[PDB]
This record gives C-alpha cells, structure tokens and sequence, in this order.
C-alpha cells in the first residue's frame, strides 16, 4: 500500500508534467521490460540503466542515449 | 430465488438491508421492473460490470446476487424508472434464462451465526471501534451523522457488516467480493482490513502534508 | 501560483520518494564506499569526489557524471 | 445408533491398554491378549505438579485462536 500509493502519486506526476506526456512513458517501459524477455542479467542491467536514466533532466545529452539504449533493448 | 426478473445495477453494489433507490433507464430492464411488480415486489438483483453489456444476459453479470424488498414504487417517466429497494440477502446463482427479461434463481441467506459467539461479538465490537475511529479519521469526506445513529440499532451482525461496508466508499470489486463469501467473520475482517489500509493511506497523506509544510516554511 | 504549487507538492513527494527520499539510498552509498575494500588513496579520493558531489544539485548537468563515477567505483 | 446416511457411528471409551498373543486369521477377526496392563499413580504430589504444568500448557494453547475459534468449553 505504501509503494502502491506512492506509485499512484508519481504516475499522476509523470502525467501532470504538461497534463500528459511528461515522463508518462517509462513505467510503460518498466512494463515493457517486464513483459518481453528477459534473461536475468540483461534484466538487471536494463533496470540499472533505467535507474540511471530516472533522476536526471530530460534535456541532457546523456538522457538522449540512455533512452535510445533502453529502446533498442526492449 | 425462484426466477425473478433480473434488473441490472448500473452503479455500485447493493449490500444487504440497505435503503436503496435504484435507477432503471433501459426499457429492456423496465418491463422486468413492471413484472417484478408482477413478481411480488421481490427482485433477484444480479449486478453486472460497468460500462456495460446493455444486452441483458447472464454474460453481463456478477455471480453473487442480492435479494431486495421494494419499499415504494415511483411512477417517474424521466427515461429512468426510479425504484427504492431495501435489501435482504446475497445469494449464489443457480440458473439463467437470458433476457430481456432474464430468469434466474438463488439459494442462500445472510442469516449466518458463527459459533463461539464471544468471538462474534468481539470482532463485531472491534469492527465497530474501527468504524467509529475511521469515521472520525475520514470527515475529510464528511460522512453522515445518521450513519452513526442508525448503525446503533443493529442485531444481526451480517447486515451490520453489510451496512458498514455499504456506508464506506469502495470499489465495485470489493463490494462484489463481500457478497461472494457469505460468512460473518470474513466480511468483518474484510471491512476491518480495508479501513486499516485506508488509514495507512491517510497516514501517508498526513506525512506528505508535513513535507509540504516543511518546504513552504523553509523557503 | 499553481505551477509553484505543483513544484512544491512534487518536491515534497520526492522527499517522500520510497517511504521517504533515496536519501536513505544516499547514505546507503555513503556506507557502500567504505565497506568493500579499499586501498587508502582510492578511499580518500572517492570520499573527496563525494564531497565534490554533495555541493551540486538535484538535477544536474554534472552531478550525473560524479555519482556515475562513484557507482563505477563501488 | 444408526445415522441417516448408512454410516454406523460407534462411541467408544478405552478402559485398558492391552497386549496381544496371536491373531486368528480373518475376515472375520478374533484375537486373544496377554494381560490388561495397568499402572496406577503413586506419589501424586510431583505427578500433580506435572498435571498442573500440562494444565498450564493447555490453558496457554486454548488462548491461541482469535479469528480461528478453538473451543473454550
């Protein structure tokens, strides 16, 4: 109920960063990681690269390649 | 119970012995209302799921249905037949003619008295105390003061658990799950666990409220 | 004013990130520097890099490289 | 007595444990037994201390069930 309610609020946020499309897409990418595949090593590596991608600003040029990598993995 | 004309719920679930007005908009359901009047003011109410298969069928439905006595019959021709029903008891479904209008029976009553009546009255009193605290904890929704005065005057704990869960706002799935199991103590612990987890939500609310206070005061 | 409000309640959420913030995960990093190993010069180097990190922000254009460097050290 | 489902309930209470010499083949069964082995309690003070200990243990086991309802009578 803790992580649930807080995930509720954070997806409300990733919605509300512009009403939609804010982040709004990387919990869908969490689901996309969870659905297709994976072996456990690439699973852990993709979740660590996601955790690298999360905290930072979206306009940075490191977040450009750290998004394209998670898009080529899944 | 004996193939009453099934009239669909279009909203949240009726629980036993709840003073409930029922909207009946679709004409497919409306002649099932007039011959529920032709069925001695008793409907084997079988709820369906939301946004709804508005072709009447057993396919629509929820396999645990409530019995309900009509209190009064409103001739209100506003595209939706208004009927007030006080409920009786949940039931397990035993047949289906489809519809409009369906024919479907049930079996059981919500009269259940588990043994060791001490544990009955104790978990009843602890659900009572959970409700008395929760209604004090959630006047953020400003719950009703007659929902304290009418829950005093209760003598069958089954409809007590049903009236308390009905007064408490939940999902459709939770109310249908309360109507699936027939037992007292399970529905008691059900309402109790739901109140406790909403209290944990409320605690998270107080927590982030203090966080916002911190941010505003610091900045 | 409501944008201001959004930023307020968002940052209070991020104070409440998992349970509360990954501050708990941040002093978990503080622990994880000096658990495994390490040789002394590399140890003081990593602690001074962390001290350089703690002057930075919640973004950031250059704190991502610093804490990625500390992750590769640990 | 006979139950209404064709299942014979028999209410038994054991009075003595018993040894066995030999079995006669069956069905049906007949059997003979050596002795009615009985040992009566002597010095009931410390034995009664152990009875009070087992009474405390069963009184502690009765109060285990709060949503499970072990019998209190």
């Amino acid at each position: 109920q803790r992580e649930y309610y807080l995930r509720e609020q954070m997806k409300a946020i990733q919605k509300e960063l512009g009403g939609e499309d804010g982040l709004s897409d990387l919990e869908a990418l969490r689901k996309k990681i969870e659905e297709v595949g994976m072996p456990e090593a690439v699973k852990t590596k993709a979740l660590k690269e996601l955790d690298r991608l999360e905290r930072m600003q979206q306009g940075s040029p490191e977040a450009t390649v750290a998004r394209t990598y998670l898009d080529w993995l899944t | 119970r004996l193939e009453l004309p099934v009239i669909p719920l279009r909203n949240t679930v009726i629980l036993p012995h709840t003073t409930t007005p029922v909207d009946v908009g679709r004409a497919k359901s409306k002649r099932a209302v007039e011959e529920a009047m032709g069925a001695d003011r008793l409907i084997f109410l079988v709820a369906q799921r939301d946004p709804e298969v508005d072709d009447p069928a057993p396919d629509d439905l929820y396999t645990w249905g409530v019995q309900a006595v009509v209190k009064q019959a409103m001739r209100l021709p506003d595209g939706t037949l208004q009927v007030m029903v006080e409920a009786r008891a949940r039931a397990q479904v035993t047949d289906y003619i489809p519809g409009p209008y369906l024919r479907a029976r049930g079996e059981v009553f919500s009269e259940i008295f588990p043994i060791d009546e001490a544990v009955v009255r104790v978990l009843v009193e602890e659900l009572k105390e959970a409700f008395e605290k929760y209604v004090a904890n959630h006047k953020s929704l400003r719950l009703d003061r007659y929902q304290l005065e009418a829950v005093k005057g209760t003598s069958d704990p089954a409809m007590l658990a049903d009236t308390i869960a009905y007064h408490a706002t939940w999902t459709v799935a939770e109310k249908q799950e309360i109507l699936e199991l027939t037992d007292l103590e399970a529905r008691l612990k059900k309402v109790l666990g739901l109140l406790s987890r909403d209290l944990e939500r409320f605690e998270l609310d107080k927590r982030v409220a203090q966080r916002v206070k911190e941010q505003m005061d610091t900045n």
